[PDB]
């Protein structure tokens, strides 16, 4: 009876040491990492009970049940006993009343204050990608509070141990204005990462080569531009940089004429990302907006499209040409028939080489303003590709049935 | 001669009705129960034309008691009780019963109507009783015990307990081994299950708590038989607190179906639509069917595949009726061809329900995007309905801006030249849609409709027809399109001046195609596998392949014959026919062909007897498009 | 003194009516063109049944007949109009009590 | 305290066992049947301590005699008769039963059976009959005739009509409407339904010759119920005319089991595995079963899902036992419980029929060509008998040409590195053989098992280890090949070479791909699409997606995550890293890259999420081919 021998036995799990969560392992796992806040985690289980009935099972559908701890699933001894196990590991899992449900019960036959036991094997876990493009990892030691985050803008206080491709380098507390941390000490992932940080939240972060520290980089540590980092943060404390609901659009405005500027010394002093992040921020601050008057919603939407226009440079200045072209996407969503925002979408599309689709916004840069020199010559320069293209592919393919049929021998 | 009266031998015949007429023991609560709503049902009757008759009390009503330590169940009621001479009879002798013997006395005009007529009901006590006690007082006699272990007798003796004015107090002093009808939660299964519309209150009494010293729950059937009234009176409130009082939903219904049938049948139902599909309403074989069948209120069975045929079984519904002929466990009915008529009605009125939420749109798509399954199972499974449920159907269609139209909307849309519904089918919509084989109905400006799930495949076999318009699928062989006599010219020139090439093409492709011929039905792909119109299309013999529990003797000879039609003006096509004029055995010939082949079976829906082989050939164009 | 207990039926041609009459004795039955009416003493005591049916719709008296047996007394009643379904034995909407269809014997034969 | 006994009403209880018993009239000739084989066991007994007994006739028979002139039907039986005592007793008391008074008055050890045992089952000829009469003769006794209309009285006298010799003659004269009774066709129906394994010649005299003035049909039982005999008494062309007389088909059985269980629920079973799979096995949806349940040879129930699971629902057969609790109509067991233990049994020897089986190979081929099916279902329902079912299957594998093998040879042929079986899933033997995802499987002569069957896809869900070695997919990722320490260190040095191609086609494939990855599996194949470990495989997809009536949303959930693997050794591949490398964003590589994919979906066992996209690809790497 491995659900009634749990009930007295094995590894205390709990966050408290209080022998609410105990598991009797008869497999030891693979890896010695287990499960942190934020994880999407995948665990077998088969579940009794303290009146003898069955809970519920992912064993029986032969597909794990899917957790993310610290918010959890259905049972909080559930989420100590995802959070504590190797892969493949073999248990058995306690569940005492405190770790259940309290008083509340729970469907289809767990009574008030039950204790609850279970057979168990995890299967598999991933990290939180921050953005869903492996851009930065993020998995949480400790759930910190608050409903709102110090996004660019923000002044915060934080403990930061910075790691250049796993070197440990500096290990110290730093102040700073959120959208701007080169000028810090601080790179390009943190001043996104914080953007999801709570008060007293404790995380590592993985950080990707374009979240380095721009292209300054950190020569004092040895550290390129756009090198790829992994952190340890504590967010401690911070100056939220107020969301929709928390401030009006007026305030993000006049400070988005402050630094639109800003991106602008940024772009022509060659420091692009910090550019990014500058007209980046407005575009934070402005689409997030909502119960705006119609004079407020002018202005919002102007910030935003200047923004865009130049985001659409600096990540064709990166040669992020996929990030220019989602950039006047937006600016042609804010006006439809915005000339730099046409013109710009036409030159993001041709220099990914998709020239039937540049000519057919440049074409409308031409109803806008037929004075549109640039326009005229990149569809020419979008009809040259065409025609060099398709003449290469000939140069390429010609007889090729005839070469195959002479080869085959 | 001699004559002689029949006898019964009491000893046996007591033991035929405890071990051999009642298959689950759980029945002897309904029974006793249903004793107890005809004893208050008589006495509130009587009091109509005699108030006087509840001085001995007035709340009409029914208490469960389990007395856990006492090994005791209890059912009392305040019903009209039984005189000394009443015992001696209704319980003291077998197949007699007082609620028949009633009945028979009453004139047309009575609104009365029991359950109790066999006379056998209250011996089902001993399914689970040792011993029974009934207790018992009517206005017009002392207050009695009855008692009896069925042991060939029973005693009766005046009662100097509880007074307890007018009513009846069955105890059943349950078997060691049937202690379980003394826990609240089977209890109140069972009563929630047999007996949730007898017309009073049956109140549980559960258990002190932890103080209330004897909590009862206050009644078990908290709700109301709402179809036994009026439909014109009853609002889509109370029909939508009754549907989830029935189903125990926290969602409302869709639409409902309330009617009455008068004949040698009586019957009244509500059906209904639920707001969702079951997430296993075709997976679960066990509750094969969602309909109830009572009799007077009391529930006689529910999963029966007669009541009405598997594509209905969504619906959500009660049959009640007063006079239908039960068995003697009344565990079901009796003659099964009452079945028919219930279900040949049950089904014209739900065909009635779906014709009236036709009329409603913006419910009809709320109800078709989930019950056109159970639509398109009916047009495969009911001949008889078939016609109906055409009406029924909503398809995407070439014409249609991504939203769903009937076959009455496209004949209102035909081209006068048109005599067919042209239809195509696959795997999703955007492979339809971009298909080969619409080009030439885009270019003629001919509506297509777009039948996407594989249901659609088995359905379109049944319906062949409709408005007289026949049903025709694009992917069959000999498409009849509303040409003119100049593009028929042309045709006979295009067959006239190819037909060299589609020998040519036969003999490269020969037993992977039964023929290969100009087509009628292209204008920028050059070629797709069409077939035979007596079989399978490509869409079915991939659904047939992937029927799990299907003899494959009969994919040998249903998978229909693969015919490729060439497009006569297609580039391809005519350099094709410059190099097939120049020589019929060309190796350059003869692998293309085959790559236009393999490149149609997969832009027309089939897949390949060897993808392997087939990507090794564009494996072999990237060789050379990377320069290898 | 009171109605017999009834169980009745029909066919394309034929309304059937059984009185459940054991033993019966003094058995009498009347057909006339809108009406059915049985009497009877009961064999277990004597007591005098009558039931008076003013039928759903017209019979023909010339085309049916009675029967008596120690169990039961039918009655075959000819339908005025043959193919016409009757809902009901009586032209009124009355319920009566002692009066059932007899499932052992009723089919859909329309 | 006044004490009475029990009485009963007999006028209401005569017309319960009329009406309310037997849903079904056809029963009443199992009934009169049925009391004449226990007349006949009766005499047979008597005339066993004493032969004079059979002085007044020595044949045992039934012969059923309709008239069509009388509308009657006769059932004469030269059994043990009865005297006028037993004629007022047994056929005048409701719910005696002289038959269970005999049984009882035996000794213990005496080696009979009987039928009866609860005292109605007479009365049921009344279902049919306006009036019984009952001729009679005893050895005792004068010839009596007992007549009544079930008019809760009976008249007996002395009939001194022609003389019985000996035995019974029941008459039933037949109401106006229940003359169906009288033709042959439905007596032939009923005998050979309910009592065709009664131990005595039931003959049938019908109408004449048109010669003999009458038809004897000499028997309506020519066959035995075999399965009272011992195992060891009994030849396999007897079981084979024994199962051709239990089914009519015309081969014989291909295997057979004859039990003898002991104990409370003591029974007898033969099941017969037919020589070939009925051809609407699984599609007759009606027919659950084909087991019979019989109860002292005569006829309880057939189709009854709960004596054997819907996976052997192939297998034809009979259960007899002594002592199983009839329900009151006699159609029906009383226990659940009975089935239950019933059904472990049957299950139990099944699987030992299969393993008994196994052992026989040329009758095991003959048997998996068909019923390879139910295995499968097995063990996809089936969690107790996994275990079992698995040492049943055979499949092809990458090392037995076009022989079956079972999982035991594969883990007698298995490599010591070997922790895994390994399988691969696809439409044909030929696709899954020449797939991409078995190369180096095959370099390595590590042996893949093809499973080929749309229900092969579910048993592998549920098949997830055999003796201790894990069942894997090569179609999934992560495969652990055994493979040397020198070949894990290439594989991390190609993965870090080829990192940035992995990066650059994972931005051309974007949500058509979860991942990029170099690989382990193949060889000579570019590339293919491998899915996650706890999605569905690529044919698992193409079979859900072909379910039509399960709803897509609701398990399309889990739904691919496809990764595109790479091969780091291929000429494509190589050459593709130097130019992804050189410009991210060339339209070669963008229009190359695409194309790889879309040829792995299709050699990966995938359908494309646009053909039409892909084929027009095709068209112009031939327009450009050709110089068009
Ligand atoms: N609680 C009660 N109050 C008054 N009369 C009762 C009560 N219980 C039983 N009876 C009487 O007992 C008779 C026989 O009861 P019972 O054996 O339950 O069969 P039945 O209800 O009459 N008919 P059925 O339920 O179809 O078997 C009833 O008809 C009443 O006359
Ligand atoms: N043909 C017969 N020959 C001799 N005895 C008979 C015959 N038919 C009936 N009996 C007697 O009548 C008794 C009662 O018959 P019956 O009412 O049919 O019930 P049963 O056969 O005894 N038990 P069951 O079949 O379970 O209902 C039998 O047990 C015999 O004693």
């Amino acid at each position: 009876s491995p659900t009634a021998t749990v009930a007295e036995q094995g590894e205390d799990i709990t966050s408290k040491k209080d022998r609410g969560v105990l598991k009797i392992v008869k497999r030891v796992g693979n890896g010695e990492e287990t499960p942190m806040i934020g994880d999407k985690v995948y665990v077998h289980y088969k579940g009794k009970l303290s009146n003898g009935k069955k809970f519920d099972s992912s064993h029986d559908r032969n597909e794990p049940f899917v957790f993310s701890l610290g918010k959890g699933q259905v049972i909080k001894a559930w989420d100590i006993g995802v959070a504590t196990m190797k892969k493949g590991e073999i248990c058995h899992l306690l569940c005492k009343p405190e770790y259940a449900y309290g008083s509340a019960g729970s469907l289809p036959k767990i009574p008030s204050n039950a204790t609850l036991f279970f057979e168990i094997e995890l299967l598999d876990f991933k990290g939180e990608d921050l953005f869903e493009d492996g851009g930065i990892i993020r998995r949480t030691k400790r759930k910190g509070e608050g409903y709102s985050n110090p996004n660019e803008g923000a002044t915060v206080e934080i403990h930061l141990e910075g790691r250049c491709g796993g070197r440990m380098f500096d290990c110290r507390d730093v102040a700073f204005t959120v959208g701007e941390g080169e000028d810090h000490d601080i790179p390009i992932g943190i001043d996104k990462a914080l953007e999801k940080m709570q008060r007293e939240e404790q995380c590592i972060l993985y950080l990707g080569p374009r979240y380095g520290f721009g292209e300054a980089g950190k020569p004092k540590f040895g550290i390129e531009p756009n090198a790829e980092l992994i952190y340890e943060v504590t967010l401690k404390s911070f100056e939220k940089a107020k969301e929709s609901w928390e401030m009006d659009t007026k305030e993000k405005l006049e400070q988005a004429a402050i630094v639109k500027e800003k991106g602008t010394v940024y772009f022509k002093g060659g420091k692009y990302m910090q550019a990014v992040i500058q007209y980046g921020k407005i575009v934070s601050w402005l689409e997030m907006e909502y119960g705006l008057s119609e004079k407020e919603s002018k202005a919002s939407e102007s910030f935003l499209l200047a923004a865009f226009l130049n985001l659409a440079m600096c990540y064709l200045k990166l040669r992020e040409y996929t990030k220019a072209v989602e950039c006047c996407d937006k600016a042609l969503g804010l006006d439809s028939a915005n000339e730099k925002g046409l013109y710009r979408r036409g030159e993001a599309q041709l220099l990914m080489n998709e020239f039937e689709s540049a000519k057919g916004d440049f074409e409308k840069v031409l109803e806008v303003n037929p004075q549109n020199k640039a326009a005229r010559l990149q569809i020419s320069m979008c009809q040259k590709k065409a025609k060099e293209h398709n003449e290469r592919d000939r140069r390429i393919y010609a007889n090729m049935f005839k070469k195959f049929a002479e080869q085959d021998a | 001669v001699e004559t002689f009266a029949f006898q019964a031998e009491i000893a046996q015949l007591m033991s035929l009705i405890i071990n051999t007429f009642y298959s689950n023991k759980e029945i002897f609560l309904r029974e006793l129960i249903s004793n107890s709503s005809d004893a208050l049902d008589k006495i509130r009757y009587e009091s109509l034309t005699d108030p006087s008759k509840l001085d001995s009390g007035k709340e009409l009503h029914i208490n469960l008691i389990p007395n856990k330590q006492d090994r005791t169940l209890t059912i009392v009621d305040t019903g009209i009780g039984m005189t000394k001479a009443d015992l001696i009879n209704n319980l003291g002798t077998i197949a007699k019963s007082g609620t028949k013997a009633f009945m028979e006395a009453l004139q047309a005009g009575a609104d009365i109507s029991m359950i109790g007529q066999f006379g056998v009901g209250f011996y089902s006590a001993y399914l689970v009783a040792e011993k029974v006690t009934v207790i018992t007082k009517h206005n017009d006699d002392e207050q009695y015990a009855w008692e009896s272990s069925a042991g060939g007798s029973f005693t009766v003796r005046t009662d100097t307990g509880e007074p307890m004015g007018r009513g009846t107090k069955v105890i059943l002093h349950l078997k060691e081994d049937q202690t379980e009808y003394l826990e609240e939660r089977r209890i109140k299964e069972i009563v929630k299950k047999h007996s949730q519309f007898i017309g009073y209150p049956i109140t549980l009494f559960v258990e002190k708590e932890r103080k209330e010293k004897y909590i009862d729950q206050e009644e078990l059937n908290k709700t109301k038989p709402i179809w036994t009234r009026n439909p014109d009176d009853i609002t889509n409130e109370e029909y939508g607190e009754f549907y989830k009082s029935l189903t125990n939903d926290w969602e409302d219904h869709l639409a409902v179906k309330h009617f009455s049938v008068e004949g040698q049948l009586e019957f009244r139902a509500l059906l209904f639509v639920p707001r969702r599909a079951p997430f296993d309403l075709f997976e679960n074989r066990k509750k094969k069917n969602n309909i109830k069948l009572y009799v007077r209120r009391v529930f006689i069975m529910d999963n029966c595949e007669e009541l009405i045929p598997e594509y209905l079984n969504f619906i959500r519904g009660v049959v009640d009726s007063e006079d239908l002929p039960l068995n003697i466990s009344r565990e079901m009915l009796q003659q099964s061809k009452i079945l028919k008529v219930i279900r040949k009605n049950l089904v014209k009125k739900c065909l009635e329900l779906f014709t009236e939420l036709a009329e409603d749109k913006e419910n009809y798509k709320k109800f078709y995007e989930q019950f056109s399954k159970n639509i398109k199972l009916g047009i495969h499974e009911d001949s008889q309905n078939r016609k109906k449920l055409s009406e029924l159907l909503r398809y995407y269609t070439s014409a249609s801006g991504d939203e769903m139209v009937s076959l009455k909307d496209y004949c209102t849309r035909m081209k006068e030249n048109q005599k067919h519904i042209y239809y195509i089918t696959g795997e999703t919509k955007d492979q339809v849609a971009n298909s080969a084989f619409v080009e030439r109905l885009r270019k003629h400006g001919l509506e297509v409709i777009y039948m996407i799930e594989p249901i659609d495949e088995y359905c379109v076999q049944q319906l062949k027809e409709f408005e007289g318009k026949t049903l025709v699928s694009v992917t069959k062989e000999g498409l009849e399109l509303p040409e003119d006599e100049e593009e028929k010219k042309k045709q006979e020139e295009k067959k006239t001046k190819f037909e060299n090439l589609c020998k040519i093409m036969k003999d490269i492709l020969e037993k992977k195609v039964e023929k290969v011929v100009v087509s009628n039905r292209l204008v920028t792909s050059p070629c797709c596998i069409v077939t035979s119109t007596y079989g399978w299309t490509a869409n079915m013999e991939r659904i047939m392949k992937a029927q799990a529990l299907r003899d494959n003797s009969t994919m040998g000879y249903m998978a229909a014959k693969k015919h490729l039609e060439i497009n006569p003006d297609h580039s391809i096509i005519e350099t094709l026919r410059q190099k097939a004029e120049a020589d019929k055995n060309d190796k350059s010939v003869k692998d293309l062909v085959i790559l236009l082949y393999e490149t149609a079976l997969l832009s027309s829906g089939f897949s390949l007897e060897d993808p392997q082989t087939h990507a090794n050939r564009i494996y072999r164009m990237i060789k050379l498009g990377l320069g290898i | 003194m009171q109605p017999a207990s009834a169980k009745w039926y029909d066919r394309r041609d034929y309304v059937f009516i059984e009185f459940c009459v054991e033993d019966s004795k003094d058995v009498n039955v009347n057909f006339e063109k809108s009406k059915l009416t049985f009497s009877c003493l009961g064999g277990s005591d004597n007591f005098k049944h009558l039931n008076e049916i003013d039928l759903f719709h017209c019979i023909d008296p010339n085309d049916s007949k009675h029967k008596r047996t120690d169990r039961s007394i039918l009655c075959c009643l000819r339908k005025g109009e043959s193919g016409q379904s009757w809902p009901r034995l009586t032209k009124e909407r009355a319920k009566l009590n002692w009066l059932s269809v007899d499932f052992n014997n009723w089919k859909d034969w329309e």
